[PDB]
């Protein structure tokens, strides 16, 4: 059982490296889904205001 | 991550064609259509004024 | 799986070049559907006003 529970430990040890890529993925995803679309929506206003 | 690092360059082009270009086309339409509305109202004003005098 | 997900990467790499032509297409399309028709509609007014 010491060796069996160690399987869970190495899984967590790797899951940490998975979530490290998840942050980076979520960051780029927010640039494409939030930051850039909002910047486009703001330009419409500056044009239709004229 | 590499796939979404390209999705950025994608939206940056899609939004230019979907969001920016048509809003810019609407601005030009509104401006040259406004000159026509003004032109008609000043000509109509002159007609009503001449008809009164 | 590193090679499989690379297929999606090269697809995106090309999709960018597709949308680059899409901007140019949408631009010319707006000249024919919006800018020129509006310029014609404005001329009617300048004539029927006389």
């Amino acid at each position: 059982r010491q060796e069996e529970i160690e399987i869970e430990v190495v899984q967590r040890k790797k899951q940490i490296a998975v979530e490290a890529q998840e942050i980076l993925r979520t960051d780029k995803e927010l640039i494409a889904t939030v930051r850039r679309p909002a910047e486009a929506e703001a330009h419409r206003i500056q044009q239709i205001a004229e | 991550v590499a796939v979404q690092e390209q999705e950025i360059a994608r939206r940056e082009k899609e939004l230019e064609a979907r969001v920016r270009k048509p809003a810019e086309a609407e601005r030009y339409k509104l401006e040259r259509l406004a000159e026509a509305e003004k032109s008609q109202l000043i000509m109509q004003a002159e007609a009503e004024a001449a008809s009164v005098r």
